[PDB]
């Protein structure tokens, strides 16, 4: 039923100090 | 035995804020010094028996 109506492009960038999470509930 | 965490000690009500997504507390030496009661949400201190 779906159709290919997006086909988004891709790029590159620099990820600064991000993506840090709590490893445990301590 | 607080939700699986077993140990021996004396409980004591503390004034710490525990980031309610957290359950246990540890010191520098990785010793469990503060555990949250899973039923009333208050935080209790863990001190070894004298
Ligand atoms: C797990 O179940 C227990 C049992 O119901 C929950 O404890 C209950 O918590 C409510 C909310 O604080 C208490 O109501 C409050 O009672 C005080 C004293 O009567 C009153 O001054 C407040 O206005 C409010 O009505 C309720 O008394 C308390 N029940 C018992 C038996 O301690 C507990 O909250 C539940 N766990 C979680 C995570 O919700």
């Amino acid at each position: 039923q779906c159709v290919n109506l997006i086909t988004r492009t891709q790029s590159y960038t620099n990820s600064f100090t991000r993506g840090v999470y709590y490893p445990d509930k301590v | 035995n607080f939700n699986g965490l077993t140990g021996t000690g004396v409980l004591t009500e503390s004034n710490k804020k525990f980031l309610p997504f957290q359950q246990f507390g540890r010191d520098i030496a990785d010793t469990t010094d503060a555990v949250r009661d899973p039923q009333t949400l208050e935080i209790l201190d863990i001190t070894p028996c004298s």
